[PDB]
RNA sequence: GAUGGGGAAGCUCCGUUUCAAAGGCCUGAUUUUAUGCAGGCCACCAUCGAAAGGGAAUCCGGUUAAGAUUCCGGAACCUGG
RNA sequence: GCUUGUGACGGCCCGUGAAAAUCCACAGGAAGGAAUAGUUUUCAUGCCAGGUCGUACUGAUAACCGCAGCAGGUCUCCAAG
RNA sequence: UUGACAUUGUGAAGAGACAUAGUUUCUUUACUUAUUCAAUGAAGCGGAGCUGGAAUUCAUUUUCCACGUUCUAGCAUUCAAGGUCCCAUUCGGGGCUGAUCCGGGUU
């Protein structure tokens, strides 16, 4: 028969079958454990005496946080590790390379015996 | 007739952006269709040389297929049939004694470039089918000559591939028949004399004429129309 | 200011006539009378050299 | 020696066009099916002050023949042009002020702008605000129209080159006395670092060939050939003449 | 300042939409079923570059030894779902 | 009255005094849509969520640059009688 | 900057030799495919045909032009409405025509 029928000027570059992968072996034979757990997420209590007392007025505890961490990991991270529902999390780096998370607890929690409860004191 | 309505539509300057047409005329090809493309018109825009546009001179629809339908019969091995010919070689022959020859003499149709040129200077070509495609055409230019020279029968024949098909090749620059069951021999004197009739009787008139410098036809009518009025006016 | 167009009622963007938050709406009285004295005149410009191709 | 200020230009950092504010470009429109066949209608949309240009730019708007969509062209303002107007633009155009014809449809004495060395290249010949090009003959075979130029060339050019009806709008704006440095500052803020000119003379020799001596003097004719070398050329570049021009200039 | 490219022995130089087959959205098709193809568009062609340019949206009171339009209290507002 | 903000004007130019993101509107009418019950989330109210990094202080006759706790230098807002 | 050679190919008139047969060499001027310049989301190029008509017919056309838009700061988009033929009549959807043929040389 007769010619194609090309109604625009441009040529383009025609859409072809493009393939998934179906590697041959595998990537690296084992998959990395979870890079930031929960008791990877906070490292320690912050027991400074104005922080201690956040703890007593405010209801807060105060954690001393991987860097690595954000905003949301440190909310799990809290009520997995100690069985409490967290309000809010504000953080800020310590002038020294470290994560402090100021985590304030809903009013059924009261964070004074969830300090004690903890061990620190 | 309803309350449906004729209005039909002004395509003329200055109104009625103009409908969908077929562009095909004018599409921006790829470079590389492009350059096959004018490939082709600069070899013919240049005065081509006669050892070369011997060829375009390509043999008929109809003496071919008849060729191709005498040399269909004359395939080589295919992966079974070999195979399967050693088997039953292997078995006769080590055995039953056969004087390394439990098979019949096979008959097929030779091919490879190399293989078929000592065959024509041999003497041994009945018949030589060379195809028009060759790309760098010095692997072909010199078989007409030589076949000339050696008074075997050639035939430029369309179809490289063509030729590959009947030998089990995606393609093949040249196929040959030297050997031919007598059941064949009248079909291929009448196939050799056409082809002779066509090529190799013509050769060296044709190799007294060049070829191209045929003009597109853009300006092929400003040129048959500039010497049409020029002379009748 | 722009974004804020989008936290606020269509009501505010717009007036009920034909080219509401567009035209100033004595532009549009002229793009009326503009658009329906030439359609008027095409017709007029038609059967005149019409006429012309039946006599000349 | 020293590289001279002439020299330096050419490498484009402190002397490349200000061009920030620049309205665009100006050109007729690309030289399509309608323009050379029949003619197109425009409306210029807007007469409009180009940064440091002589003449105003006319914004000429036009329907696309081809999608439906407004495309609109930069023209320059031909003297007369106005808001509202209707450009014609078109082998088949009438020979009104502000439309744009191919040189081989209008008759001599026609006084035309923005006009095409090729024909297609958008405008060319006599763009600056005052300027123009008269037709001044025909040649109907091989279709040349031969036209006088704003210097007082007479130079042949295609039938098909396209010139747009008029004068460029803006005359006179080079009768008027600068009267004082800022206005020429202020000129050339926006066209580009060429001002002010300090005198090659009063340089040191390192700076430019007439740098140098105890008295300010250019110490060898000024008048620097053709084949000269960059970094000789300064002063008068092949000069087949000089002095003050007395008597009637207007080529004959 | 990458890129198809073009220079250069070469480190690299040039070009930035540049003589390049340059790319992605809406939803329909599915009731093996997940996303293959059936429409139609867009030919827009990297990216970096403003803590004084452009720019979604917060306030007052209280509070520290040292923080606050960021905490507390009360009262809002924007954006996405 | 003073500082600042803003308005409607007026003077000036061979100077006529950025760009993009982003947001809205209109033109258009593709389509989808109710009587035994539909269309409506640019009206009200209601639900969830909002990460990452900076945030101290000095800013100068001592926290900056001038070998220094140097009579030098170093952008700016607020401004009583 | 100037010359020669190479990139360098195709015609025609005009000069030049074995000494007034065409191989060859130049001067003049044509050709387009090398090479060069521009333009465009490579859009309408070239050739022919339709219909009109200036044209005068020296047998019937020998030709040449044309061959959708100009009082107005409107409107122009859904492969187009119309017309025609199909799917087996659904709601949808297609072909042709509208928009003349031919050559794929973007101009
Ligand atoms: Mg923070
Ligand atoms: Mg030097
Ligand atoms: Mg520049
Ligand atoms: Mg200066
Ligand atoms: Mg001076
Ligand atoms: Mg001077
Ligand atoms: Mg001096
Ligand atoms: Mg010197
Ligand atoms: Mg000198
Ligand atoms: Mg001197
Ligand atoms: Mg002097
Ligand atoms: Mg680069
Ligand atoms: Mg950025
Ligand atoms: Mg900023
Ligand atoms: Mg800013
Ligand atoms: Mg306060
Ligand atoms: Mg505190
Ligand atoms: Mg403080
Ligand atoms: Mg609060
Ligand atoms: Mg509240
Ligand atoms: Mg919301
Ligand atoms: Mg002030
Ligand atoms: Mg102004
Ligand atoms: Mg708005
Ligand atoms: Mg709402
Ligand atoms: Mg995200
Ligand atoms: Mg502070
Ligand atoms: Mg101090
Ligand atoms: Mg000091
Ligand atoms: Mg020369
Ligand atoms: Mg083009």
């Amino acid at each position: 028969k007769a010619l194609k029928v090309r109604t625009s000027a441009t040529f383009r570059l025609p859409k072809t079958l493009k393939l998934a992968r179906a590697p041959k072996y595998a990537s690296k034979a084992v998959p990395h454990y979870n890079r930031l757990d929960s008791y990877k997420v906070i490292e320690q209590p912050i027991t400074s005496e104005t922080a201690m007392k956040k703890v007593e007025d405010g209801n807060i505890l105060v954690f001393q946080v991987s860097m690595k961490a954000n905003k949301y990991q440190i909310k799990k991270a809290v009520k997995e590790l100690y069985e409490v529902d967290v309000l809010k999390v504000n953080t800020l780096v310590r002038p020294n390379g470290t994560k402090k998370a100021y985590v304030r607890l809903t009013a059924d929690y009261d964070a004074l015996d969830i300090a004690n409860r903890i061990g620190y004191i | 007739n309803p309350l449906t309505h004729s209005t039909p539509k002004n395509f003329g300057i200055g109104q009625a952006v103009q409908p969908k047409r077929n562009l095909s005329r004018y599409v921006k090809w790829p470079e590389y269709v492009r350059v096959q493309r004018q490939k082709k018109i600069l070899s013919i825009r240049l005065k081509v040389p006669p050892t070369i546009a011997q060829f375009q001179y390509t043999l008929d629809r109809n003496t071919a297929a008849e060729t191709f339908k005498l040399f269909n019969k004359y395939r080589p091995e295919t992966a079974a049939e070999k195979k399967e010919r050693l088997t039953k070689e292997a078995a006769a022959v080590a055995e039953g004694k056969s004087k390394q020859d439990a098979s019949p003499k096979p008959y097929a149709v030779k091919y490879g470039l190399n293989h078929v040129v000592a065959l024509i200077e041999n003497k041994k070509a009945k018949l030589v089918l060379i195809a028009n495609d060759v790309d760098p055409i010095e692997l072909v230019v010199f078989l007409p000559a030589l076949c000339k020279k050696m008074g075997v029968p050639y035939a430029i024949v369309k179809g490289k591939a063509r030729l590959g098909t009947l030998v089990n090749q995606k393609t093949s620059a040249v196929a040959a028949l030297t050997e031919v069951r007598a059941e064949d021999e009248a079909a291929l004197a009448k196939l050799v004399s056409t082809i002779d009739a066509n090529f190799a009787d013509k050769y060296d008139e044709v190799k007294k004429h060049w070829g191209g410098g045929i003009l597109g036809n853009k300006a092929q009518a400003k040129m048959d129309k500039r010497a049409k009025n020029s002379d009748s006016a | 200011r722009p974004r804020q167009y989008a936290t606020v009622s269509k009501t505010h963007k717009t007036v009920s006539r034909a080219y509401g938050g567009s035209r100033c709406a004595n532009c549009v009285k002229e793009r009326i009378i503009r658009a329906f004295l030439i359609e008027e005149q095409k017709i007029v410009k038609k059967v005149v050299k019409e006429q012309t191709e039946a006599a000349k | 020696g020293r590289v001279i200020r002439n020299q330096r230009k050419g490498a484009g950092s402190i002397f490349t066009s200000h061009t920030r504010l620049r309205q665009g470009a100006a050109k007729l429109r690309t030289l399509d099916y309608a323009e050379r066949h029949g003619y197109i209608r425009g409306i210029v949309k807007q007469i409009v002050h180009d940064s440091g240009r002589g003449a105003p730019l006319a914004k000429v708007v036009f329907r696309d023949p081809y999608k439906y969509r407004l495309r609109e062209e930069i023209f320059i303002a031909n003297e007369g042009v106005h808001t509202g107007q209707f450009i014609y633009a078109g082998k088949k155009a009438s020979l009104n002020v502000g439309n744009v014809l191919p040189l081989g449809s209008v008759p001599e004495g026609t006084i035309v702008s923005n006009v095409e060395e090729k024909p297609g290249d958008r405008g060319a010949l006599a763009r600056a605000s005052g300027n123009y090009v008269i037709i001044i003959g025909h040649n109907p075979d091989e279709n040349k129209t031969r036209v006088r130029l704003p210097s007082g060339a007479k130079k042949v050019i295609s039938s098909d080159a396209r010139g747009v009806i008029g004068v460029i709008a803006g005359g006179g704006r080079v009768d008027k006395p600068l009267l004082k440095a800022g206005r020429a500052f202020h000129k050339y803020r926006l066209k580009r670092n060429s001002w002010p000119k300090t005198r090659g003379v009063a340089m040191n020799p390192v700076d430019h060939p007439h740098g140098g001596g105890n008295h300010q003097h250019i110490g060898k004719a000024s008048t620097i050939s053709r084949g000269a070398v960059s970094g000789q050329k300064a002063g008068l570049i092949a000069a087949r003449r000089t002095g003050l021009l007395r008597g009637s200039q207007k080529t004959q």
